[PDB]
RNA sequence: GGUUGCGGCCAUAUCUAGCAGAAAGCACCGUUCCCCGUUCGAUCAACCGUAGUUAAGCUGCUAAGAGCAAUACCGAGUAGUGUAGUGGGAGACCAUACGCGAAACUAUUGUGCUGCAAUCU
RNA sequence: CCUAAGGGGGACUCAUGGAGAACAGAAAUCUCCAGUAGAACAAAAGGGUAAAAGUCCCCUUGAUUUUGAUUUUCAGUGUGAAUACAAACCAUGAAAGUGUGGCCUAUCGAUCCUUUAGUCCCUCGGAAUUUGAGGCUAGAGGUGCCAGAAAAGUUACCACAGGGAUAACUGGCUUGUGGCAGUCAAGCGUUCAUAGCGACAUUGCUUUUUGAUUCUUCGAUGUCGGCUCUUCCUAUCAUACCGAAGCAGAAUUCGGUAAGCGUUGGAUUGUUCACCCACUAAUAGGGAACGUGAGCUGGGUUUAGACCGUCGUGAGACAGGUUAGUUU
RNA sequence: UUGCUUAAUUGAACGUGGACAAUUGAAUGAAGAGCUUUUAGUGGGCCAUUUUUGGUAAGCAGAACUGGCGAUGCGGGAUGA
RNA sequence: GGCGAAAGACUAAUCGAACCAUCUAGUAGCUGGUUCCUGCCGAAGUUUCCCUCAGGAUAGCAGAAGCUCGUAUCAGUUUUAU
RNA sequence: GUCUAACGUCUAUGCGAGUGUUUGGGUGUAAAACCCGUACGCGUAAUGAAAGUGAACGAAGGUGGGGGCCCAUUAGGGUGCACCAUCGACCGAUCCUGAUGUGUUCGGAUGGAUUUGAGUAAGAGCAUAGCUGUUGGGACCCGAAAGAUGGUGAACUAUGCCUG
């Protein structure tokens, strides 16, 4: 007999963290969601209520409506050969802000701070960002660094 | 595929020109097995561009013959002549990405003198893909 | 045998039907030989009409109500009206109906 | 499974629009009309020869019912239906559970 | 008999020869589920705007 | 051997040409097939286009469309063009005073034009006091309002019109149109 | 800085065993007419702040303390793994190449921080 | 399965251990301390839960109404189940709140017909009244093959369309099983592991067993056995030359090179197999489409006739017994 | 701006007006991106590496990802999907 | 239907239901076949439902017709952040 | 793999809020060609089971794009058809409210509602033809074992009788 239940496979996915069980520490609903918010999703085994699927378990998305004990957020399923907007209802505590948001909200803020000091300067900044080059040349000092001779060891067995 | 696809290297014995950094080298590392690369010098790049070098006009593969064609295509980028387009590509410089897509890619022979006995396994290991770095000018002196 | 976004369709040909298949070639024929014999009508009876006075009528019913149309006959208290019988009224090309 | 014969639900009636008073009652279903039009077409296609015309079900699966309560309002007696889930035993109105009795 | 019961071999190679198409974004999303109250004063909100543009508008024109 | 990134020996998908053997069409693209070639005017590669498509992607204009395209701030005085059939519209209180090209006019749109004090002018007409297409203003007609796509993407929940002979109680309304017949799409 | 009330993060705050705690606060503490709750004014309810005490709570310190937390020329570039070969081996499995890369172990360090309001030797 | 085992609120803290108290003991009840859950939560398991979701108490019916949106299965159809709101009406609590059945993940059902409830609304078509009938909305009656026909057997008298998409031979992979052979050497062998054996283990070989599988053949490769005849293998029964012995001789046993050469006559049985009698140097084991039916034979198996036993109401069945049955 | 929300002049959503100009905010590629209608055949599969289940195993049976054969010739593996 | 000292045997070489003509070109998810050239593109044996398991419908893969536009904003890839 | 009845998509053509002469009538050099018109079909209104009701708040709406066009002068502004996304308005069904009034049980003004329709929102259709696809027909060609209706056989043979 096959078995394909709706919280089927989430044994752990669905687990409070280790020493983490019990009561919800109240800045989950402290937190404030606006239409717009980026989310990430992650479902509490304790609150079964407004419980997300296993499959927005982990995944990322946009606030749409916000309701008294929960918010709506859209999310992209892939379908076969295209994706299809989903719609799901879930109460704050399985809902956290989305970190990706204030890295890129504050290189906005740097840009644009860095701009107006060169714009004041009458000089020109470069705000792209650029992935790590290959290094420069440079001079090794060898005072108190004289190279040591290292060769490979025989074999022993130390059991 | 789609590594190879996106470094429009879709034929064997096919040629680019690639600035080191984070990205590419993390494509290149994908494309590892499949691939020989190294370091190229100045000669090497002079003859490549001379004898083998066209550029992408109207998606179209036009033999570079006259400095016109070079002039009408990157003066806006400061390339006026196929020495400026060489030393652009050598000492990598701020227009290295337009000057090697406007290159299309290099359709090269089979080497002179054959590959080593068995092609499909490292450099290091007696093969031939992956980093020979300075060989890269002798087995695109054979290629070329 | 039902397939895509069609429709449905009744096509009644589950019967022996190709027995009983009627297709008028003869068409300009019966035209040719109606007037033929209209014709030999009007001739036998000349200079007598070909056709009977015919009374005007009102199309029954709520979606004819407003056209008019040539009855059958005129009615007894028609013809009684202009003093002709109806007996002597069918044989001077007037049509008779009793029922109206 | 127990039902009390009393309830206050919410009453549909115009009069009413408010939780009142209730009588439980089992719905029983009515007897069948010999002049309703399915059972008129039935008797005149059994008739004459043929043989029985329409099927009869044979292959019984489920082994209980689902219970229907008939909600009377006290106050304008509209009735009402609830139907329960499946259950095999139902009393209505029956002994209250005793919680701490010994054995 | 007895046949192949299930394989998704291939499958991924007809899902990519033309779709794996990331959805379009619009600048408007649909409204279809937000909360009815919150719509039902929007409705009125919105209009009252217009009217306040329109206004103005006509102000700065006779 | 390649690895193609691309479907080799691809048509463009596009007319290039109208499918009509009508040879006076045909003279008529003669002359924007040259004006496209030859004038940097974005109007004349326009008209080429428009010069190849089908029926159906040229919808009739009736004459009320022109009449609110006019009435644009600023457009009063500028030359409709529409590649296609004007039409009449009865449910017209008035018509302007306008200068209109266009393939075909109908009996009651050439007389309306000309009625109120307007000019009714074939596309080759307007080539010559505008080959540039100065001071126009293109109309094309509606393409979602046809019959045929009422059916386009039926489904359920979709909203769209069955493909359906006859229409009534009877005819597709019972059982998935209906809560109280099981279900509704 | 201490203390109380309300807290955020939720053990660097917990647990065990000792010792210390000025001022205020807190607390134990005294009583049963009243509201109230109990087998029992023990809990809960109420009254006095009056008769007493820092013994306990609480707080701080101590411990080659347990636990917890953090760090690393610790173990270890080990186990595992993505990718590769017409590599080895009868096989089981193994080596190598381009990459990613643990856990245990070992050692060291730390043992609540902090927001609002009120108050105090 | 549950009027609570649903809902709200409050108080308390479970499994278990230690130390104590008349009868009282391993188990009765009482007390304190410890007690992160080691219990309990209807049920299978998983997750979840500690001033609770557990135990007890109080009040209740939110297990109610109108319908939309959404999640899973998904074609993004149905059904089931669930989620967040909107508009009502309530329960509970001081309140904030919570409650739209069961802490969550399973616990279920279309068209046609019937029945009940609702609206007391529309129609019965020449016009009305009252019965009756028909409509609209929501339940129920059920399809468990659970997207949902109304349904007993036999054919050895048999038919058709096909299938090697699939069984009954050979052949092919495998080698569990069958058979055969090793290594280690605790023991056996009067002493003495290895003359001859050899346990517990372990490595192999073989395709003369039986399985496993279903690749070939179902527009057919004639599916038992024997007779006849040829050839091949060696894991050698006899015969040649030899080595070893717990070889004195005689006899016997183990082994090497060895398939050159032979390996029988009969009673019973259709037999392959078996078992007896007898001769012999020996009466070894096998293969060649389980060699060999346009070579035979036809005793068996496996058409149709018939008898019996058991089974079946019966037609009939038996991989049970019996007899007769075209070999081109 | 609102009939929603707040004790509120608080917010929520949608806005008017103003500022930030091509390094307009990573790489690489792009025979360009997006859209619609309609219809064929198919719905017996099999194999290789790696992950992997039942089985002593199987040229056995069954899954995961990819690549192939099927549908495919050419050089090599003598011969061979 | 006949006839049968009974074999499902005989009923004109036909019998577990004769022969002849017609309904009838009966139906078949099954086997077989399916007729000229070149050019371009080019699959599937997978999802869901079905007395569904040799078959259909459905979605997918493919072709054809194009349409709105012309670097707009896309990708079987990498980097950085989360 | 055909022909036919009825159809889907696409394309070409004629006319266009209409369209379609061919049932028929006129005419003829006689199955042609040419001419005529009433009706009727489809379209021009939908929705509801039905009784019934029946499409402009506004420049026939707002917002972000949008080819082309206008003014400019990199840039920028105006206007923006088709079409796309979104928020609205109108009509019908459903539910709520229920004015003046009245055959006192009818009427239904007015204002609303996470509801609903194959609608309106300056018509787009009708007709002919062609390929492709669908269904009914013998239905791409050939193929059952069967079923039915009406007839012909006892010259073989089975059995009875009669006569040898
Ligand atoms: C005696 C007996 O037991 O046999 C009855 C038979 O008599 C009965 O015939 C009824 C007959 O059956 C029908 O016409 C069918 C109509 C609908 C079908 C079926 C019966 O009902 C179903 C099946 C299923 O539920 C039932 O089956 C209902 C049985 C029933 C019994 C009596 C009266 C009405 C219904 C769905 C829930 C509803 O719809 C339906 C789709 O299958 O209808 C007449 C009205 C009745 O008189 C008649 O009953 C009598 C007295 O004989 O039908 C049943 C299936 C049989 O079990
Ligand atoms: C005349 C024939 C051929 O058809 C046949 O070919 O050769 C002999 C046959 C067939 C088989 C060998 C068939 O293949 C098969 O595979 C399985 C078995 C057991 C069959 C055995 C035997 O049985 C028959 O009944 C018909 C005989
Ligand atoms: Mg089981
Ligand atoms: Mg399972
Ligand atoms: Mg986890
Ligand atoms: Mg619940
Ligand atoms: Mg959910
Ligand atoms: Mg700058
Ligand atoms: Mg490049
Ligand atoms: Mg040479
Ligand atoms: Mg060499
Ligand atoms: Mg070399
Ligand atoms: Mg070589
Ligand atoms: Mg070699
Ligand atoms: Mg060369
Ligand atoms: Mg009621
Ligand atoms: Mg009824
Ligand atoms: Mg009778
Ligand atoms: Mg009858
Ligand atoms: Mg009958
Ligand atoms: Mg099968
Ligand atoms: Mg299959
Ligand atoms: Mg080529
Ligand atoms: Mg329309
Ligand atoms: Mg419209
Ligand atoms: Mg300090
Ligand atoms: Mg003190
Ligand atoms: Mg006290
Ligand atoms: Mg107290
Ligand atoms: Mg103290
Ligand atoms: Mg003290
Ligand atoms: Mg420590
Ligand atoms: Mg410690
Ligand atoms: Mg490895
Ligand atoms: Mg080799
Ligand atoms: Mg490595
Ligand atoms: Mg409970
Ligand atoms: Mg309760
Ligand atoms: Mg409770
Ligand atoms: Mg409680
Ligand atoms: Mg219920
Ligand atoms: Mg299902
Ligand atoms: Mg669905
Ligand atoms: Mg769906
Ligand atoms: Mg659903
Ligand atoms: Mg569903
Ligand atoms: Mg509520
Ligand atoms: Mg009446
Ligand atoms: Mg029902
Ligand atoms: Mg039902
Ligand atoms: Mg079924
Ligand atoms: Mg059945
Ligand atoms: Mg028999
Ligand atoms: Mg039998
Ligand atoms: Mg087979
Ligand atoms: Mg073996
Ligand atoms: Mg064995
Ligand atoms: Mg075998
Ligand atoms: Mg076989
Ligand atoms: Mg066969
Ligand atoms: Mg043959
Ligand atoms: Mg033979
Ligand atoms: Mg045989
Ligand atoms: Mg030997
Ligand atoms: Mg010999
Ligand atoms: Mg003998
Ligand atoms: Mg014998
Ligand atoms: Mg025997
Ligand atoms: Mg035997
Ligand atoms: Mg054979
Ligand atoms: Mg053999
Ligand atoms: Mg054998
Ligand atoms: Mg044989
Ligand atoms: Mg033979
Ligand atoms: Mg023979
Ligand atoms: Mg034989
Ligand atoms: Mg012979
Ligand atoms: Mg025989
Ligand atoms: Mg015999
Ligand atoms: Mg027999
Ligand atoms: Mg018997
Ligand atoms: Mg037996
Ligand atoms: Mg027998
Ligand atoms: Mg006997
Ligand atoms: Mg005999
Ligand atoms: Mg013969
Ligand atoms: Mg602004
Ligand atoms: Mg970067
Ligand atoms: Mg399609
Ligand atoms: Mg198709
Ligand atoms: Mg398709
Ligand atoms: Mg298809
Ligand atoms: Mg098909
Ligand atoms: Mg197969
Ligand atoms: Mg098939
Ligand atoms: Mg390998
Ligand atoms: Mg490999
Ligand atoms: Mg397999
Ligand atoms: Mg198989
Ligand atoms: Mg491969
Ligand atoms: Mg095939
Ligand atoms: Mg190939
Ligand atoms: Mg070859
Ligand atoms: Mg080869
Ligand atoms: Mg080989
Ligand atoms: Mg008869
Ligand atoms: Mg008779
Ligand atoms: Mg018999
Ligand atoms: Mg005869
Ligand atoms: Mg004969
Ligand atoms: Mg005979
Ligand atoms: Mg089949
Ligand atoms: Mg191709
Ligand atoms: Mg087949
Ligand atoms: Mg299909
Ligand atoms: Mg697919
Ligand atoms: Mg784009
Ligand atoms: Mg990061
Ligand atoms: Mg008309
Ligand atoms: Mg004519
Ligand atoms: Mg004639
Ligand atoms: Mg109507
Ligand atoms: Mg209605
Ligand atoms: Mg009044
Ligand atoms: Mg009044
Ligand atoms: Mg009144
Ligand atoms: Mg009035
Ligand atoms: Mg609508
Ligand atoms: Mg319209
Ligand atoms: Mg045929
Ligand atoms: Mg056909
Ligand atoms: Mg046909
Ligand atoms: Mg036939
Ligand atoms: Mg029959
Ligand atoms: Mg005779
Ligand atoms: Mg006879
Ligand atoms: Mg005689
Ligand atoms: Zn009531």
């Amino acid at each position: 007999g096959k078995s394909r239940g709706y919280r089927s496979g989430t044994r752990y996915a669905f687990q409070r963290d280790f020493k983490k069980h019990g009561a919800i520490p109240l800045s989950t609903y402290l937190k404030v969601y606006k239409v717009g918010d980026i989310v990430d999703i992650k479902a509490n085994g304790s609150i079964q209520k407004g419980m997300p699927h296993k499959y927005y378990h982990g995944k990322t998305g946009i606030v749409y409506n916000v309701t008294k004990s929960s918010v709506g957020v859209i999310i992209n399923k892939v379908v076969g050969n295209r994706y299809i907007e989903k719609r799901v209802n879930l109460r704050v505590e399985h809902v956290k802000h989305s970190a990706c948001r204030q890295e890129f909200l504050n290189r906005v803020k740097s840009n644009a701070a860095k701009k107006r000091e060169a714009k004041a300067n009458g000089e020109t900044v470069y705000l792209k960002r650029q992935a790590a080059k290959p290094r420069g040349s440079r001079i090794i000092s060898t005072e108190g660094n004289i190279p040591q001779t290292l060769a490979p060891v025989a074999y022993e067995t130390f059991i | 595929r789609k590594v190879l696809q996106l470094l429009r290297l879709t034929q064997i014995n096919a040629g680019v020109f690639v600035r080191l950094t984070k990205a590419t080298s993390e494509l290149i590392k994908l494309a590892e097995p499949y691939v020989a690369y190294g370091y190229p010098s100045l000669s090497t790049i002079r003859q490549l561009v001379y004898k083998r070098g066209f550029g992408k006009v109207n998606k179209q593969r036009i033999a570079l013959s006259d400095n016109a064609i070079i002039e009408a295509n990157l003066g806006k980028f400061n390339i006026l002549s196929i020495e400026d387009l060489i030393h652009e590509i050598y000492t990598v410089g701020p227009n290295f990405k337009q000057v090697s897509n406007f290159l299309w890619p290099f359709k090269l022979s089979n080497p002179n003198g054959g590959f080593r006995a068995r092609k499909f396994q490292h450099f290091i290991q007696g093969g031939d893909t992956g980093n020979r770095e300075q060989f890269i000018n002798a087995l695109v002196k054979q290629m070329n | 045998a039902i397939s895509k976004n069609l429709p449905l369709l009744n096509n009644h040909f589950r019967k022996h039907w190709q027995e009983r298949v009627r297709v008028h070639f003869d068409q300009a024929g019966k035209k040719a030989s109606r007037r033929q014999s209209r014709l030999r009508k009007a001739a036998k009876i000349a200079p007598r009409p070909i056709d009977a006075l015919r009374p005007v009528v009102r199309a029954p019913t709520v979606k004819y109500n407003r056209k008019v149309r040539a009855g059958r006959g005129f009615t007894l208290a028609e013809l009684k009206a202009v003093g002709i019988a109806p007996k002597y009224a069918r044989t001077i090309g007037i049509s008779v109906d009793h029922r109206r | 499974v127990n039902v009390p014969k009393t309830r206050k639900t919410y009453c549909k009636g115009k009069e009413c629009r408010k939780h009142t008073q209730h009588k439980v009652t089992q719905y029983k279903a009515g007897k069948a009309s010999l002049f309703a039009q399915g059972k008129r077409r039935y008797d005149r296609k059994q008739s004459g020869y043929g043989g029985q015309t329409k099927q009869i079900f044979h292959k019984k699966a489920k082994t209980t019912k689902k219970v229907v309560l008939r909600l009377e309002c006290v106050v304008c007696k509209t009735k009402a239906q609830l139907p329960l889930k499946r259950c095999k035993h139902f009393e209505l109105g029956g002994d209250k559970k005793q919680k701490g009795q010994a054995l | 008999a007895k046949s192949k019961n299930h394989t998704a071999h291939n499958q991924t190679r007809k899902a990519h020869r033309n779709g794996i198409k990331k959805p379009k974004t619009y600048k408007y999303p649909s409204l279809k589920g937000v909360d009815a109250k919150f719509k039902r004063n929007h409705r009125y909100a919105l209009h009252g705007t217009a009217k306040a543009l329109a206004k103005a508008r006509a102000e700065k024109s006779a | 051997g390649r690895d193609h990134t691309s479907k080799q020996h691809v048509r463009s998908g596009h007319r290039t040409a109208p499918k009509s053997d009508n040879v006076y069409l045909q003279l008529l693209v003669k002359l924007y097939s040259f004006l496209a070639r030859r004038t940097d005017a974005p109007f004349n590669k326009v008209i080429l286009k428009s010069l190849f498509l089908s029926k159906i992607n040229r919808p009739p204009v009736s004459v009320s469309r022109i009449s609110r395209a006019l009435k644009q701030k600023g457009a009063a005085e500028k030359t409709i063009v529409v590649v296609g059939t004007v039409t009449d519209d009865n449910r017209l209180l008035e018509f302007p005073k306008a200068t209109i090209a266009a393939l075909r006019f109908t009996a009651g749109a050439k007389d309306r034009i000309l009625k109120n004090g307007g000019e009714a002018i074939t596309l080759d007409q307007l080539a010559l006091r505008a080959p540039k297409g100065q001071n126009t203003l293109i109309v094309r007609g509606p393409r979602n309002s046809r019959e045929a796509v009422r059916h386009f993407g039926f489904g359920p929940h979709k909203g769209k019109a069955p493909r359906i002979l006859s229409k009534g109680r009877k005819f597709e309304r019972a059982r998935g149109r209906r809560r109280s017949r099981g279900f509704k799409v």
